[PDB]
């Protein structure tokens, strides 16, 4: 019975720049200094690779700990000067006035070499560069009102980012605390449910019911942004507040004496979007995080720590133990509680999960006022954080073999639910190689069978609305059942969640907000892709989990380490057989996937639901061309790449001449890494011999030794340059384009 | 937190007592948190610093606790002018709340020589904590003779923070660190009551205490939810 | 009048029950947990709080059921006015 | 403070600074003199 408590050490470390002249001191091997350019390389790759420096778990986790205050500290540099790049270098009070004119722009450029042409006329008497990170939306739903009340928070975001310099610092340095204070996993999520998200999520439903919902609504009834009363005056004076909301006039006794219905006017449960603006109405939202603070803050007093009550986490893993699967989840408490990459490994996979996830309910669902008729940003923040999920998954599976090649014991792992999965680990990849097989065939073959029929002059016999059709009858009817949910199943909800499901289109400033989306044989087809690349993507990277430490190839695996380049030519040809090679190839995997995703997302919204709105009806950007036209690939080709890139080739001579030059730039960064990827560096040792001997005939050669890059370096060369060229190629023709038109 | 005294308080634990030993002034065995433990301390939890922490809070809020409510019982006397009969939050602290015209200079004046006095008397008062005895050494106008500390930070004595020799004997200086210790938490919880009793009536400490006595079923916190 | 309301009552009630159910062996307490089947067995508590209760009832028993009962007694209140029954 | 001037001495900080001087100097020679194309 350990007492949870407090416990550090003073002054482990001393505070000096002595280490700072010596580099690589942090490892043995790169402590006496570079010989070969070899060197240089790797020092920088084994930087934070904390777990392999040292073999002591204590002094791993005070580098995490404090490494961690690091990152929070930069973010609050970033978010500062996001707020302060508001406030100064904007157009955001101009915007508040006009919103559905207006673009929103916060960065300007100077007047030099002649990029002063990247300054466009957004409106207000402002010239600067459009943005599509949706601050301004943001802004508006808080309540900020002033570019004074932007900079203050600027200037309180670099407080933080000091603070959180100053927390890394004096808790490695002065006080960091003891590997037994790290492990107690009960108590910190207890804090983390009621704390971190509990009472953030209560803070800041007092911020929406006090500033946010009073401001708004006073925006959306025209009253102009200076006349507004401001947050302080409606915090200190109740009256102000009863003429907006008369629950206030009753103060919180109605909380208390648990007529909770007397807050109806401003704790709402309308659903749908506000038509005045088309985003979510603050009243919902200050009812959800309201609910939401509550289920945490029950959520943070679940387990145990110092006073009897609560749950053991090491017994809930015990308990559940079936006849299907051994010991079961034993041996579990104690990987997770040593291991940081197996926690690792499971929150990367999840948090990326969550990442796509907002993505979908956002668009879906328009949280902020004006955030949905601004196609630019519907468009740019639906595939960020898409994006930043493909990521984070596959990193998920880069740590979970790194686990398993260097924490994972058999010792403490005997039948139980891990050992059991590596038993049938042949099972388990045969199968889901042959469902991506079968996934492949019938998802991607009905493409060349359409692009086949249709070139032969035989559109009856394709599989499309008019032809053999593919009906997601299933996806339509959880459409209908979402739909008529008000009526029956959620009572006193008084419209859907979103306008997605079915019912009237919701129009701002005479463009569309959101409408409901019709699902057909196309879209049918497009599903199947995905479920077909994400299943591959899952075969790639499993199998690198499951066989990072032997297979029948190399059965032992694991001595070789988790990042070797091969165990030679033997064999018949051994090359790319570690479990790092597996995220490598299952980088290329993920952006294949996630690349067919956002271009889904932007010819489906362009098609059926962004348009203008007029009085015969609504007429779309690409005028409702998905249905017929994205079942063939020539269809994709033709349709949505060659007709829509021809903003992006045309921004020459405009403010969106930048995205031009970054559309050429992308596309040859990504033909650029195809020279690491396709080679070896048996030529280019041999090329560089040669060099070297003419910098020797010139008494000029290097006295740390020309090497040609690692084999691993020149796929982790390839693989970063190829994905921020093909990433970039498509961010510049997404912003050019919807930028344009949208 | 059991009121009045005792030998131990209601939230006293078996682990508590471990290092509670009666050597500081009431101890009283209350520390269901454990933030007195010595075992592995750093930083500012630990008990040099948590136990001089309290008796410094203790002393600002006892002349808060009187200072926030002097001005309303002296004015309901008549013995100060009705002007300067105001409420602790309206006295310029907090101009939003309220503000009085009528000091000899602008606040933001005023605080400039508050930022310079307390520099001085707080910095040096510091040192004393990192370095016992530091500030009676370099010279300062010949006051460091009264600023050499008694070697307990919390407790300087000396010829002026002592300038009647109270407490002489060990028994009665124990004595004395107790009352001042009660009466010190006492004031810290009547503060805490100042500052939720003016946001949630909106009146002075004094009006609440009056408005209760009138009627006190129909004056107390459960009726002021509403008004 | 609030006090003697059926929401007062309701809420004094459903306090009362946990509390009582607590002290008396009925429910799980500091100083007996529950095993996986439902039935109380020792416990081990870090932080053995001293009290003079006979049946060793301590402070932290009562937050637990003063805590318990106030969920118990704000649902059933909320609950029975969703079916018109308050 | 040896030490420190050490640390402004490797590679990585002499290229940052060597390199901002250095786009410095003809970021500011175009301010003053735009749109060089021939010597004149
Ligand atoms: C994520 C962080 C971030 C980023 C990427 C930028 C980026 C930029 N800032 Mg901003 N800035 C930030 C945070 C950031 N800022 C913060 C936290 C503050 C508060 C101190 C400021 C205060 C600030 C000012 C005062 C100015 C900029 C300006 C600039 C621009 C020119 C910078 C330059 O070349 O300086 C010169 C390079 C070196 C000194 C090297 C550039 C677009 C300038 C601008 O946009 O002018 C029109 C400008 O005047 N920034
Ligand atoms: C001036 C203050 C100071 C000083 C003198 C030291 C000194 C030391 N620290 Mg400490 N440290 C400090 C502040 C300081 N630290 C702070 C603020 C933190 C919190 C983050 C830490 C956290 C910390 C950890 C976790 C560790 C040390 C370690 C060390 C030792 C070696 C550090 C080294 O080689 O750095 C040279 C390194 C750099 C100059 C890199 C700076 C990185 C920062 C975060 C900037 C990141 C910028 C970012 C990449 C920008 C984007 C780039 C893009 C634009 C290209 C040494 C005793 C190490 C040790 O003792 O090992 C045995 C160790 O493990 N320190
Ligand atoms: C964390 C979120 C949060 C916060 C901080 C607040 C805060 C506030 N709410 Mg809000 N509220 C919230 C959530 C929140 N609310 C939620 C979720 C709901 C929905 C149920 C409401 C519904 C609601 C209503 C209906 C009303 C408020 C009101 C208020 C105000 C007065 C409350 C009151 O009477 O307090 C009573 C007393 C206290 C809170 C205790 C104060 C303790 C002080 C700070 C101690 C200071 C001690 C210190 C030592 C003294 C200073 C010394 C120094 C100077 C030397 C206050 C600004 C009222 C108002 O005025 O609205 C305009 C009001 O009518 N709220
Ligand atoms: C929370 C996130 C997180 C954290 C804390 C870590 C932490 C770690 N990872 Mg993991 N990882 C993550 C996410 C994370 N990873 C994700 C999302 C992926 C999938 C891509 C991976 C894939 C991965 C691999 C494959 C490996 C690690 C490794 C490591 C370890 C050493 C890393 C190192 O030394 O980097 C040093 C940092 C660098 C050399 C800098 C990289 C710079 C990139 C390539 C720049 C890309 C472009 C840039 C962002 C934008 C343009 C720049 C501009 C200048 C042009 C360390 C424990 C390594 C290891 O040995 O673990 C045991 C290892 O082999 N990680
Ligand atoms: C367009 C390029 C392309 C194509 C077609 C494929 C195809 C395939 N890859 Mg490969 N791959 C590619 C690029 C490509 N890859 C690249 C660039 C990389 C490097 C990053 C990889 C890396 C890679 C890995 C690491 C893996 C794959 C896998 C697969 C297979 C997926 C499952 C399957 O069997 O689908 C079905 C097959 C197809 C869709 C191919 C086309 C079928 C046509 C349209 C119909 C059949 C024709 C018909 C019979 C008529 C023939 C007539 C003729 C005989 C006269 C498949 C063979 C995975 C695998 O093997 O899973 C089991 C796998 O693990 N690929
Ligand atoms: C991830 C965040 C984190 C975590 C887990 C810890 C953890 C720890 N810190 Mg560290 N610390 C952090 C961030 C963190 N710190 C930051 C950001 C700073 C810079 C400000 C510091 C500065 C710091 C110091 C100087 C010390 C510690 C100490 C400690 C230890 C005891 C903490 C404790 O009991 O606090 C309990 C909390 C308190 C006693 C203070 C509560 C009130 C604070 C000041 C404000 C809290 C604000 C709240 C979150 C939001 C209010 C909302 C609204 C009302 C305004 C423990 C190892 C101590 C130590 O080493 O002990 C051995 C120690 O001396 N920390
Ligand atoms: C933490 C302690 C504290 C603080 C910060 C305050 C702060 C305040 N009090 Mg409060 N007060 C306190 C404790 C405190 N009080 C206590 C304990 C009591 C009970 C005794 C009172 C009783 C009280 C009353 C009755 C009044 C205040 C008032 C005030 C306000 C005006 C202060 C002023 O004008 O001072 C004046 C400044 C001084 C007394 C210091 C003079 C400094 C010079 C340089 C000294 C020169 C000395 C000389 C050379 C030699 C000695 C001469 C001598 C022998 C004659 C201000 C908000 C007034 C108010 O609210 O007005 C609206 C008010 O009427 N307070
Ligand atoms: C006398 C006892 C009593 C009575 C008569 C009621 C009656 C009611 N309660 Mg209440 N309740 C009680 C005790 C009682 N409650 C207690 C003791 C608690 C504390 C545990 C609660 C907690 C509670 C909550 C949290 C909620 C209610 C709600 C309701 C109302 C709707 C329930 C319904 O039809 O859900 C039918 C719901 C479904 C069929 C949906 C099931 C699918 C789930 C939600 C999907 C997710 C599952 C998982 C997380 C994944 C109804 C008037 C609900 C309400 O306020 O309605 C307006 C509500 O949200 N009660
Ligand atoms: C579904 C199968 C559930 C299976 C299920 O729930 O089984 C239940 C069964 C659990 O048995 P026990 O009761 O002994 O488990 C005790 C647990 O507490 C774990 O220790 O699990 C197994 O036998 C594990 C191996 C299942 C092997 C399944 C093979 C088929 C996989 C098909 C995958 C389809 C994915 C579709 C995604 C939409
Ligand atoms: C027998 C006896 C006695 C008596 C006692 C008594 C009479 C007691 C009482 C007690 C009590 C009377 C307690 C209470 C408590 C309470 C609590 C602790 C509460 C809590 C609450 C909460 C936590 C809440 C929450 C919430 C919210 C806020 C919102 C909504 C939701 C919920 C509900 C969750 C004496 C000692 C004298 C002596 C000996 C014997
Ligand atoms: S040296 Fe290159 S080609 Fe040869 S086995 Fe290794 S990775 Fe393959």
């Amino acid at each position: 019975a350990k007492k949870v408590k407090i416990a550090v050490d003073r002054n482990p470390v001393e505070t000096s720049f002595e280490k700072w002249a010596k580099p690589g001191h942090f490892s043995r091997t790169l402590s006496k200094g570079p010989n070969t350019t070899t060197w240089i390389w790797n020092l920088h790759a084994d930087a934070h690779d904390f777990d392999s420096h040292t073999s002591d778990l204590e002094e791993i986790s005070r580098k995490v700990f404090s490494a961690h205050f690091g990152q929070l500290g930069i973010i609050f540099i970033w978010l500062s000067g996001m707020y302060f790049h508001g406030a100064r270098f904007s157009n955001y009070e101009a915007w508040l006035s006009d919103p559905t004119h207006i673009k929103p722009s916060a960065q300007v450029v100077w007047p030099i070499v002649g990029q002063e042409i990247l300054n466009g006329d957004v409106g207000g008497g402002f010239q600067g560069i459009q943005i599509t990170s949706g601050f301004f939306q943001l802004w508006r739903a808080s309540g900020i009102t002033s570019e004074l009340q932007l900079y203050t928070t600027a200037i309180g975001g670099l407080v933080m980012a000091a603070a959180m310099f100053f927390a890394g610092w004096f808790h490695y340095h002065k006080a960091a605390p003891k590997l037994e204070w790290f492990q107690n996993v009960e108590s910190m999520l207890n804090h983390h449910l009621g704390g971190l998200l509990g009472l953030g999520s209560l803070a800041w439903a007092g911020h929406q019911i006090h500033v946010s919902l009073p401001v708004n609504k006073l925006l959306d009834a025209g009253v102009d942004p200076k006349e507004i009363p401001l947050p302080h005056d409606l915090l200190l004076n109740r009256a102000i507040m009863a003429d907006l909301y008369p629950s206030f006039a009753k103060g919180i006794a109605p909380f208390f004496t648990l007529n909770w219905s007397e807050y109806s006017d401003f704790l709402t449960f309308k659903g749908g979007l506000n038509p005045v603006t088309g985003g979510l109405w603050l009243s919902d939202t200050a009812h959800h995080h309201v609910a939401i603070a509550v289920l945490f803050l029950v959520a943070g007093h679940m387990y145990r720590t110092n006073w009897g009550i609560g749950h053991s986490m090491k017994e809930i893993l015990e308990a559940h133990r079936g006849p299907f699967t051994g010991e079961g989840h034993v041996g579990l408490y104690e990987i997770l509680t040593t291991s940081w990459h197996a926690q690792l490994a499971i929150n990367l996979a999840l948090f990326g999960s969550l990442s796509i996830i907002v993505a979908h309910h956002m668009y879906a669902m328009p949280p902020y006022p004006y955030l949905a008729t601004d196609y630019g940003t519907q468009l740019s923040l639906f595939t960020h954080h898409t994006w930043i999920g493909g990521f984070c998954i596959v990193g998920a599976g880069a740590h979970a073999a790194i686990f398993m090649v260097r924490d994972y014991d058999p010792t403490n792992n005997y039948n139980n639910l891990l050992d059991r999965v590596i038993r049938h680990r042949d099972a388990i990849i045969s199968h889901l190689n042959w469902v991506c097989i079968f996934l492949g065939f019938h998802s991607f073959g009905l493409y060349i069978h359409n692009d086949t029929m249709s070139a032969l002059g035989r559109p009856q016999d394709m599989f499309s609305d008019t032809a053999i059709q593919l009906q997601p009858v299933f996806a339509q009817w959880i459409q209908n059942t979402h739909f008529l949910a008000p009526q029956l199943t959620a009572p006193n909800a008084l419209a859907a969640t979103s306008l997605t499901w079915g019912g009237d289109l919701v129009a701002v400033g005479g463009k569309v907000a959101m409408m409901p989306i019709s699902l057909g044989t196309s879209d049918f087809m497009v599903h199947h892709i995905h479920a077909f690349t994400i299943h591959v993507t899952v075969l790639i990277l499993l199998k690198g989990v499951l066989f990072a430490r032997s297979s029948r190839l190399i059965p032992d695996k694991a001595n070789l380490g988790f990042r070797f380049p091969c165990d030679g030519p033997g064999r018949g040809g051994t090359c790319q057989v570690s479990a790092w090679d597996h995220v490598f190839l299952g980088l290329f995997w993920m952006y294949n996937s996630l690349s067919i995703v956002i271009f889904h997302f932007s010819w489906k919204m362009q098609s059926d639901v962004w348009g203008t709105v007029t009085a015969s009806g609504v007429s779309h950007i690409t005028g409702g061309n998905f249905a017929q036209s994205a079942n063939t690939i020539n269809g994709w080709l033709r349709d949505f790449l060659w007709a829509q890139s021809s903003q992006v080739i045309q921004s020459y001579g405009s403010a969106l001449s930048a995205y031009g030059l970054i559309f050429l730039g992308a596309h040859f960064v990504w033909a650029f890494s195809l020279m690491f990827l396709f080679s070896g560096r048996g030529y280019w040792q041999e090329l560089i011999e040669s060099i070297v001997w003419a910098h020797n005939k010139l008494k000029v050669a290097p006295a740390i030794q020309p090497r040609a890059l690692s084999i691993t370096q020149g796929r982790a060369v390839g693989v970063a340059h190829y994905l921020l060229g093909g990433i970039a190629t498509t961010w510049s023709f997404f912003l050019a384009r919807i930028i344009s038109v949208g | 937190v059991d009121r009045s005294k005792d030998q131990l308080y209601v939230g006293a634990s078996q682990s508590s007592l471990a290092y509670l030993d009666g050597s500081l002034p009431g101890d009283f065995g209350f520390d269901p948190l454990g933030l007195l433990d010595p075992v592995n301390s750093g930083g500012f939890i630990e008990p040099k610093w948590l136990q001089y922490s309290e008796v410094i809070h203790a002393r600002w809020a006892m002349l808060g606790a009187a200072g926030c409510i002097a001005p309303e019982v002296l004015g309901a006397a008549g013995l100060i002018p009705d002007a300067t009969n105001i409420k602790w939050f309206e006295s310029g602290v907090i101009p939003p709340a309220g503000s009085y015209n009528g000091y000899w200079a602008d606040p933001y004046t005023i605080f400039f020589v508050e930022i310079v006095a307390m520099q001085f008397a707080e910095l040096r008062r510091l040192q004393d904590f990192r370095y016992p005895g530091s500030m009676g050494q370099q010279y300062f106008l010949g006051l460091e003779a009264i600023f050499k500390g008694s070697g307990d930070a919390a407790y300087p004595g000396g010829p002026f923070f002592n300038l009647f020799n109270l407490g002489k004997t060990e028994a009665a200086m124990k004595e004395l660190k107790l009352k001042e210790i009660k009466n010190g938490r006492l004031a810290m919880l009547a503060m805490l009551g100042y500052g939720a009793q003016a946001v949630m009536t909106g009146k002075g400490p004094f009006q609440n205490l009056v408005e209760h006595l009138a009627d006190p079923v129909n004056n107390n916190i459960l009726t002021n939810f509403a008004g | 009048g609030f006090i003697g309301s059926s929401t007062n009552l309701i809420m004094v009630a459903s306090t009362t029950a946990t509390l009582a159910a607590a002290r008396f062996g009925l429910a799980p307490t500091v100083k007996k947990n529950t095993t996986a089947g439902l039935k109380l067995v020792d416990s081990k508590n870090s932080a053995g709080v001293i009290s003079n209760d006979p049946a060793g009832f301590t402070i932290v028993d009562v937050l637990a059921m003063g805590a318990a009962g106030h969920g118990l007694g704000v649902g059933i209140v909320l609950g029975l006015k969703g079916i018109g029954a308050l | 403070m040896k030490d420190f001037t050490t640390y402004l001495s490797t590679a990585p900080v002499i290229a940052t600074i060597w390199f901002t001087f250095t786009a410095g100097l003809l970021i500011e020679i175009n301010r003053y003199f735009p749109d060089p194309l021939v010597f004149s």
